[PDB]
């Protein structure tokens, strides 16, 4: 079946009773090994749609159906559990806890989940030999170039095997000259087990790869045009 | 106060 | 007359955050905890000095010279060489008793003094607080006695109704008689603080002579010097020109504990108000490392400019003043009121809990007075910017120290 | 590594710098709560000790509680020593209590009656001067004056004096005459003590108030200072409790009261320390605020990370309350053996120090709280934000 | 000639590793000569624009400006060579939020301890040179991010430095207004004959200056661009 399909998640934002609109009258649908590539502009309407993917904020006007699983109806605590397992967040700002090195920070969603520590230390450095930051594990973020640490935050919510991960702007601050050693193993995971995810820019030349071209004009999806 | 000593002295 | 350091940088102060505006707020009630209770603290122990020498010091006898079991007959040579002497003002007799009232079935000791009523107001302010009209009617020989206040709290009489006390017998030969009891009347009841009301009571000294059949005999002779802050030294070399040796005592040993008790809170209390502010000196600490991180992309741009090394430590020096300005001073207004309206303000918790504290029973007095003075205000504000120049000072150490190339500058 | 998920999200946020100046930030709040407990420990042990050495000479010395009659006298033969099973007596030993006044041929003096027993054991007893206590046979009217009693009063050994009981008087159509006896002196007592003034030593049997019986019996407590709460208690009948409070009900009172204003005037150094926290944790929230929504996304409810920064508030009052009850006990301790601290010794006259075990658990209960309370609002604030509305 | 440094290696231990982003720069600077150094995005771009200021070490030899060195001279001396010799102009807004404009411009004079008759007056007549006397007592953060540039490079020429650091003069306001300005840079260098140096990652930003000798990777003497 459809893994998801958001209908109607109009997102307006509210101060001194004026309807500040970015999202109105949403038709997208997310499948089971079926890539997206939202190319829109930089203010529009890009990351207050994913914030609404996951859950971390409240549309107030409809619902999104998620697997059989709203969250309407739901606690501050109910939504702890999808959050974890099937979702994931990439960001671009350096969302890196500094005091943490980077033993704990990929194994921090393992965690939470009450994982006992004899997976601990064999499943935080799986994703650690393909990349090649196995040898730079006993150090600290803080001290880092821009160029070290920004590969660590990329395979850091792939620890429980998510089935849906919002990847945003995988290149804001590295050059395109390391980006083509992570740009063609991210999309494996997709022929022997099963997953999805996608990926959110405002360039014009991360989405030749795609099988699915789609723009975003501040909430309008009808044709394609230029 | 409470610290109450009280000798005198002829 | 405005310099680069204060008023220039007096700008920066006006910052906006999130939660920053009760940071401002928590960060001036703390440092004012020290500043308020330490200026009605001290102003209270102002009060206390006050009325010692008004209601305790100018109320008693200052020296006492008595003989060793002999009835003292030749007092007049004794007084003419005590009253030269250069330090000593006046001399009264007194002949001291420790008899009690029996009347209404209550016991209470008392101490029955004989003094002279043309003589008792020129050595001591003690008839100058009683609760009547005046004190002129005080005569000799009219079968008159003056109690306290308290001592009417539990004999359960007011002013113009008989008393009846017991009197020592006397007797030249070492025999036990019979106790004399006789019927007097009371003319005019006083208070004095709260302390010697019960424990004090005087009779004229011509009254004196015909109850202890005694012609001209008196007991001691009660002087006043200059100062009473010798008056251990003053009263030994007073009885020497009378005699070999006397009885010598003064009010040291018996009220001089009231003057070695208000110099130990004075000590204490202002060793705790140190542990206040130095305490509320670590939210300017806090504050202040939290604005060098703040004002990092401010720093290296100045050093661009052409800053020199004392010009950005004193940046923050006088940065953390302006957050101990605002709250040190704000002790000394809320400081005055309480200090100058401790009277209602002291009774209106009195007739809340009901059990008043501080009675008329242990202590010396029984309300809580208080003395404001300007001179206490001063040592309160240099130590408080004094404590804000230590705790300003490695913060501001640090801001130096800092690469303006290591940051994004 | 840690099995729960609580605990390990602050271990390394407690101080990261490293620098001599950088890791004394983070650590400014245990130093204002230890400092507080210093301050307080070490100032009311010598309230303490001017408490204790003032229940050892008074109260230690005159009886503090006597289970007497309601309705007159008490008969030993219907209520006897096996009768009287109260709880915090240590003895029982048979006395009378009467307020009487004395009479000599020199000067007059008031004090109280104390009928005790001499073939039993007195507290008195180290305390007198060449005084046998088997001299006080029931029908010789001896008498033992204090020291301060009989200073007053000129009154030597072998001498002859006339206590008259001025309460217990016998009603007369014609005049109003005092039940008085005739008492003769043996010595004086020197007890180190006030109580050398109105206390006099007598046999146990007189008939100088009526009759021949006691009137009560004279007990010792654990602690004379809670006497209010043993005072409801199931008593037997034909009895009333009497205690100390009806004569130094003001003497001791005040003591008290002085404990509660000098505790209340070192407690705002826990109070001042206590609004630390909300400024050592209030900044943590507004410069940290990327770490925040990241562990909303990681999975996190806003219940757990509220429980985050709980601990933040409570550590620094955990170590901050153990070791300010143990340095305050060190300084307690060890005051009067090197040179004292204060300056000049003021007193001169071995100055004690009281700790009491259970006054140290109630000090340091009190502030382990005070942290709590100000935890509540920071830790708010970082749960009930938005995870997408506050940065990002 | 003003300043002919030689020896720029800077091996700054970025996570114990001795960088190499420049090595051995052998550059020559003139009095009233525009040169262009055009370099890679990340290469040696803002490491060289911070050493001939004085903020960082020279770490192998020395910049010799007017014929004193960076190494000899101490951390004062220094700061009033950064004040009234040389001037900073950024692309990251670097100007003090908690003052207005009329005082970020005269910033410079009133940490040099100058007579206040000259403060306001000097202050007044960069921004009239510009064109931002009618925006003077405003504040940086109502204004737009192409005017607020025009005030950090009015903030550099006040007291008539020898050599003003550009590191990207555009970035924050468009070609139009950075055009303007370049009649102002050139008529600076008239009257009292100051320098400045571009320094473009780009191509077409610098065609207008007189030298235009490249950088590769600390190799800021390779004229072949
Ligand atoms: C004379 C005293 C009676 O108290 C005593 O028992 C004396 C023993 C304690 C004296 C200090 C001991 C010093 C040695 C300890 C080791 C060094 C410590 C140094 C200090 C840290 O009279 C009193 O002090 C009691 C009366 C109360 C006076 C002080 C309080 C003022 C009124 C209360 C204000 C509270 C305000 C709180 C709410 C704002
Ligand atoms: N709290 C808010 N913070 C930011 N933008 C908001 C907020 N509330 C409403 N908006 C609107 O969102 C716009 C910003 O774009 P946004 O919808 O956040 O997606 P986006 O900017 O494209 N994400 P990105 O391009 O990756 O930075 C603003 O211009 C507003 O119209
Ligand atoms: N303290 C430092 N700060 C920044 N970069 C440093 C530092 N030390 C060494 N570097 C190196 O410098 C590189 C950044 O480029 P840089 O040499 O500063 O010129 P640049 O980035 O081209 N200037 P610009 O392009 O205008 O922002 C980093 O990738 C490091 O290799
Ligand atoms: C004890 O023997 C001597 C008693 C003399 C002092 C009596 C008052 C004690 C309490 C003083 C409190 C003063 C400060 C009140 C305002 C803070
Ligand atoms: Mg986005
Ligand atoms: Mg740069």
């Amino acid at each position: 079946k459809i893994l998801l399909q958001c209908d109607n998640l109009c997102k307006r934002y509210q101060e001194g009773s004026v309807q500040t609109d970015v999202l109105h009258n949403v038709s997208f649908s997310v499948g089971e090994g079926e890539m997206m590539a939202i190319v829109g502009s930089s203010g529009s309407g890009k990351s207050t749609l994913l914030h609404l993917l996951g859950g971390l904020d409240t549309p107030t006007s409809g619902d999104v159906i998620f697997n059989g699983q709203p969250m309407s109806k739901l606690s501050s605590a109910a939504k702890a559990e999808l959050r974890n397992q099937k979702l994931g967040f990439i960001y671009q700002f350096h969302h890196l806890l500094p005091d943490f090195t980077a033993l704990e920070n990929v194994a921090m969603p393992l965690l939470i989940g009450k994982k006992k520590p004899a997976e601990i230390n064999s499943r935080a450095l799986e994703m650690l030999k393909a990349v090649g930051l196995d040898h730079r594990a006993n150090h600290r973020p803080s001290e880092l170039s821009g160029g070290e640490r920004q590969r660590v935050a990329i395979a850091r919510a792939l620890v429980n095997n998510p089935r849906l991960v919002l990847a945003d702007e995988p290149t804001g601050n590295l050059d395109a000259r390391n980006a083509d050693s992570i740009f063609q193993l991210l999309g494996e995971l997709n022929r022997l087990q099963g997953t999805a995810f996608l990926v959110v820019t405002h360039d014009l030349q991360l989405a030749k790869r795609m099988s699915r071209q789609l723009e975003m004009r501040d909430g309008r999806l009808t044709a394609e045009l230029s | 106060c409470s610290s109450n000593a009280k000798i005198d002295q002829l | 007359p405005l310099s680069l350091l204060i008023g220039l940088r007096f700008s920066r102060g006006r910052r906006r955050g999130g939660m920053v505006s009760l940071i401002s707020v928590i960060s001036t009630i703390g440092i004012a905890l020290g500043v308020a209770v330490l200026i009605v603290g001290l102003s209270a122990m102002n009060g206390f000095e006050r009325e010692l020498n008004n209601r305790i010091l100018a109320v008693v006898p200052h020296g006492e010279i008595e003989a060793v079991d002999q009835p003292w007959t030749n007092w007049q040579e004794a007084l003419d060489h005590v009253q030269k002497v250069p330090g000593i003002a006046a001399a009264a007799p007194y002949i001291n008793f420790t008899g009690l009232v029996e009347s209404g079935a209550n016991l209470r000791a008392i101490q029955v003094k004989g003094v002279n009523p043309q003589q008792e107001q020129r050595l001591s302010a003690l008839p100058s607080f009683v609760q009547g009209d005046a004190w002129r009617n005080f005569k000799a020989g009219e079968q008159q006695i003056i109690i306290g206040k308290g001592v009417a709290d539990a004999l359960k009489v007011k002013q113009g109704d008989w008393v009846s006390i017991m009197i020592p017998n006397s007797n030249p030969e070492h025999k036990l008689m019979q106790p004399k009891r006789v019927r007097l009347h009371v003319a005019g009841i006083l208070q004095l603080s709260g302390q010697l009301d019960h424990s004090f009571a005087m009779i004229p000294l011509a009254d004196a002579q015909q109850y202890l059949d005694m012609g001209s005999s008196v007991s001691g002779i009660a002087l006043k010097m200059t100062d009473v802050f010798n008056a251990n030294k003053l009263v030994r070399d007073a009885g020497e020109v009378t005699n070999s040796y006397v009885y010598i005592k003064s009010w040291i040993g018996t009220y001089g504990y009231m003057y070695r008790d208000i110099q130990m809170i004075r000590a204490i209390m202002y060793l705790a108000m140190v542990l206040v502010i130095g305490v509320a000196c670590f939210n300017i600490v806090s504050t202040l490392v939290m604005a060098v991180k703040d004002k990092s992309g401010d720093i290296a741009v100045l050093r661009t400019l052409g800053a020199k090394d004392g010009l950005i430590r004193a940046i923050f020096v006088w940065y953390g003043l302006l957050a101990g300005l605002f709250g040190s001073l704000c002790g000394v207004i809320i400081g005055v009121v309480v200090s100058l309206q401790l009277t209602p303000i002291i009774e209106w918790i009195e007739k809340l809990i009901g059990h008043q504290f501080l009675s008329s029973d242990i202590y010396f007095i029984d309300f809580l007075p208080s003395e404001l003075h300007w001179l206490d205000v001063f040592y309160v504000l240099v130590t408080a910017l004094l404590l804000s120049l230590l705790a300003s000072w490695y913060p501001a150490r640090r801001a130096s120290n800092i690469d303006p190339a290591r940051v994004l500058s | 590594y840690q099995p729960v998920a609580l605990f390990i999200g602050l271990r390394y946020m407690r101080g990261r710098a490293a620098d001599r100046f950088g890791r004394f930030v983070s650590w400014l709040s245990t130093i204002g709560i230890t400092l507080g407990v210093m301050a307080l420990v070490t100032v009311l042990s010598v309230m303490n000790g001017f408490e204790r050495e003032l229940q050892n000479n008074i109260l230690g010395l005159m009886p503090q509680a006597i289970l007497s009659s309601e309705h007159g006298s008490l008969n030993p033969q219907q209520l006897p020593e096996t009768a009287v099973k109260l709880d915090g007596v240590n003895r029982v030993a048979p006395i009378t209590t009467g307020d009487v006044v004395l009479q000599s041929a020199r000067s007059v003096a008031v004090g109280v009656m104390l009928g005790i027993d001499p073939a039993q054991k007195d507290p008195l007893t180290p305390y007198l001067v060449n005084v046998k206590q088997t001299d006080l046979e029931p029908g010789k009217y001896n008498v033992i004056l204090g020291e301060q009693l009989a200073s007053q009063l000129g009154v030597n050994r072998g001498d002859q004096i006339r206590v008259m009981v001025p309460s217990a008087s016998q009603f007369t159509p014609m005049g109003r005459i005092p039940s008085q006896r005739l008492f003769n002196v043996i010595g004086t007592f020197a007890a180190n003590s006030e109580v050398d003034g109105y206390e006099m030593l007598v046999n146990i049997e007189d008939a100088s108030r009526l009759m021949g019986n006691i009137t009560g019996w004279r007990l010792w407590l654990d602690e004379p200072l809670k006497v209010d709460s043993l005072s409801q208690q199931k008593l037997p009948e034909g009895s009333k409790w009497q205690d100390w409070r009806d004569r130094k009900g003001e003497l001791f009172q005040a003591v008290r009261m002085e404990k509660n204003m000098m505790g209340l005037l070192l407690s705002l150094i826990v109070a001042v320390a206590a609004f630390n926290i909300i400024t050592s944790l209030g900044l943590m929230v507004m410069e940290k605020q990327g770490e925040v929504a990241i562990l909303q996304t990681q999975g996190l409810t806003p219940r757990q990370i509220m429980m985050v920064f709980m601990v933040q508030g409570a550590s620094a009052g955990i170590i901050g309350a153990i070791l300010g009850a143990a340095l305050g006990a060190l300084l307690a301790s060890q005051l009067n053996n090197l040179m004292p601290i204060i300056g000049v010794l003021l007193d001169g006259a071995a100055l004690p120090v009281a700790i009491e075990p259970l006054q140290v658990i109630v000090i340091a209960l009190v502030a382990m709280a005070i942290a709590l309370l100000s935890t509540l609002y920071p830790s708010w604030r970082a749960a009930a934000t938005q995870p997408a509305e506050a940065l990002r």
